[PDB]
RNA sequence: GCUUAAUUUGACUCAACACGGGGAAACUCACCAGGUCCAGACACAAUAAGGAUUGACAGAUUGAGAGCUCUUUCUUGAUUUUG
């Protein structure tokens, strides 16, 4: 509920207008460059995602 | 026989002056078009750096210098005239250039 | 880049010639610096 | 060309500072301690001055055309271009800037070091010096940074002779 | 130090007319003209000629020199197996 | 094919030249199939062997080889254990002779430049 | 001084303390509890083809970033991994 909205707003509302309903840094840090190997945790968060019953573990990577 | 244009910006002035004078020489025993070697405002360049290698120490400091020099000269001439005398002016530390811009 | 004697710090960006200063007290002769004032 | 003006009086001396180096830092007989420049149309003439030219010349061509191959690659620049005149540079203690090589090298082959200092002395005073200066400071065979000096002169500095009088 | 040998031509050949090998101290690029070296090989070979001789090394501001002198006659003639008097070093060139 | 008993000894260099090249393929894991890919080209080989399990299947195209690339075919079995490049090492006093090789596919020049077109007169005396 | 997972230290009367040209994050890197791969001149040697390695994984592996694991077709090729 940012700005009144629905604060389920989880699987409904994209990355795009994510950055809509937020402050100015991240609405200049999203066209900041398109990342593909520090984009690795995402190829990785989705190889263990919603696959148990309620409350996760993710597969966390080694980052920076 | 068209106009150029002559430049010599160098850093030794005794050495500036007697290639300077011998362009005019040369062109007025051929009595060609001219006029006379203008003299520009010379360029210093200078660096602060304190004196000492470690950092132990009183403080203050050294200033270093080195002087440029830089006069030029118009000229008229047909090409065989100017062609030959633009290359027994050679001394080391000068340099020459030649210029015939005619916008 | 880190030239000699024990410096990648204080180095002269300025004119284009990059030395570290500890080494140019003693080069600054040969490339025709000298001080008068 | 898109040339910038006072960095090209500024960078030649750097190129002057490096490549006096080879001449200290290979030969050792000749004498050729001064370095000079002389640049014509098109071609930078350094002039090679050695009392025995044959480490250069030798068999027509031992390193006349052999350094060169090191700093004209080294530069990026143009070969044949890279004139390098040979001549004979001057004098061992009858010159001016062969004084530093004059006694870059004469301490000797292990004798002590007294009679390496005072043969150094007595040969220019009289035939062409009245002021040069060398460096001594160490020890003699113990843990002491002991400073024992000589020198033959007071100099000719007066002034703006500080700057012609100290060189390459 | 590894010394991989894929190419002879990279690692020593066309210097029988050079002679030189001009170099520098660096560190990861892998490109460079006129010698045998990407950026990485011959420098770390050379450390292996230099230790039987016939190269002599200056640093001078991080360049690395290279020249080679008599005792090179024993491998250059003979790897590349050809007569005399189109190899050598002391007369590396048409007038040197 | 023939051969000779005279020259060949001047022959023992076609295997015998490859020593630290790191192009080399001293095998049977790539030294007996080398004609699939093109990529894979030839295999110098002899038929003296003792195992006679893959190169009967290449002895039927060895004799009658393809008309493109060297295919050298010695009777003998001693390049094969002496002249491969370890069997003989060229070495002055400290010589660890090692066993020479398996078959061993070998392209390379240098040595032999000129001896790739001196095998004319070899296979028909 | 404290503190610390370490707060990298040099220098203490004028002649130490806005100074080591020390205005800041990853360059600096000297430090801390993770990760690396690079250790060979010659003279020693052995598996040097029936096998070291060059495998770099070759991508799912493999849990934890290209990965250091083989499940194999190897450029294989004694370079050198090695001892």
């Amino acid at each position: 509920s940012y700005r009144g909205v629905d604060l389920e707003k989880l699987l409904e509302m994209s990355t795009e207008d994510f950055v809509k309903l937020a402050p100015a840094r991240v609405r200049r840090r999203f066209a900041r460059g398109m990342t593909s190997k520090p984009a690795g945790f995402m190829k990785k968060l989705r190889a263990a995602k919603l696959a148990a019953p309620e409350n996760e573990k993710p597969a966390p990577v080694r980052t920076h | 026989i068209i106009k150029i244009r002559i430049t010599l910006t160098s850093t030794k002035v005794k050495q500036l002056e007697n290639v300077s004078s011998n362009i005019v020489k040369n062109a007025e025993q051929h009595n060609l078009v001219k006029k006379g070697p203008v003299r520009l405002p010379t360029k210093v360049l200078k660096i602060s750096t304190r004196k000492t290698p470690n950092g132990e120490g009183s403080k203050t400091w050294e200033t270093y210098e080195m002087r440029i020099h830089k006069r030029y000269i118009d000229l008229e001439a047909p090409v065989q005239i100017v062609k030959r005398i633009t290359q027994i002016t050679i001394e080391p530390g000068v340099d020459v250039e030649v210029v015939v811009a005619s916008n | 880049q880190c030239r000699v004697c024990s410096s990648h710090t204080g180095l002269i960006r300025k004119y284009g010639l990059n030395i570290c200063r500890q080494c140019f007290r003693e080069k600054a002769n040969d490339i025709g610096f000298n001080k008068f004032r | 060309a898109l040339i910038s003006k006072k960095r090209k009086l500024v960078a030649d001396g750097v190129f002057y500072a490096e490549l006096n180096e080879f001449f200290t830092r290979e030969l050792a007989e000749e004498g050729y301690s001064g370095v000079e420049v002389r640049v014509t149309p098109t071609k930078t003439e350094v002039i090679i001055r050695a009392t025995r030219t044959q480490d250069v010349l030798g068999e027509n061509g031992r390193r006349i055309n052999e350094l060169t191959l090191l700093v004209q690659k080294r530069f990026k620049y143009a070969p044949g271009t890279i004139v390098l005149y040979a001549e004979r540079v001057q004098d061992r203690g009858l010159s001016a800037v062969a004084q530093a090589e004059s006694m870059k090298f004469k301490l000797l082959n292990g004798l002590a070091i007294r009679r390496a200092a005072y043969g150094v002395v007595r040969y220019v005073m009289e035939s062409g010096a009245k002021g040069c200066e060398v460096v001594v400071s160490g020890k003699l065979r113990a843990a002491r940074a002991k400073a024992m000096k000589f020198a033959d002169g007071f100099l000719i500095h007066s002034g703006q002779p500080v700057n012609d009088f100290i060189d390459t | 130090m590894l010394m991989p040998k894929e190419d002879r031509n990279k690692i020593h050949q066309y210097l029988f007319q050079e002679g030189v090998v001009v170099a520098k101290k660096d560190f990861n690029q892998a490109k460079h003209e006129e010698i045998d070296t990407k950026n990485l090989y011959v420098i770390k070979a050379l450390q292996s000629l230099t230790s039987k001789g016939y190269v002599k090394t200056q640093f001078s501001w991080q360049y690395y020199y290279y020249t080679l002198t008599e005792e090179g006659v024993e491998y250059l003639r003979e790897y590349l197996n050809l007569p005399e008097h189109i190899v050598p070093g002391t007369y590396i060139q048409e007038r040197n | 094919q023939t051969a000779e008993v005279t020259i060949e000894d001047a022959l023992k260099v076609v295997l015998r030249t490859a020593l630290v090249h790191d192009g080399l393929a001293r095998g049977l894991r790539e030294s007996t199939k080398a004609l699939t890919r093109g990529e894979a080209l030839l295999v110098v080989l002899v038929s003296s062997v003792t195992e006679a399990n893959i190169i009967k299947l290449v002895e039927g195209l060895a004799n009658d080889p393809e008309n493109k690339v060297p295919l050298i075919k010695v009777a003998d079995a001693k390049q094969l254990g002496e002249w491969a490049g370890l069997g003989k090492i060229d070495r002055e006093g400290n010589a660890r002779k090692v066993v020479g090789a398996s078959v061993v596919v070998v392209k390379n020049w240098g040595a032999e430049t000129d001896e790739l077109s001196m095998i004319m007169e070899h296979f028909s005396q």
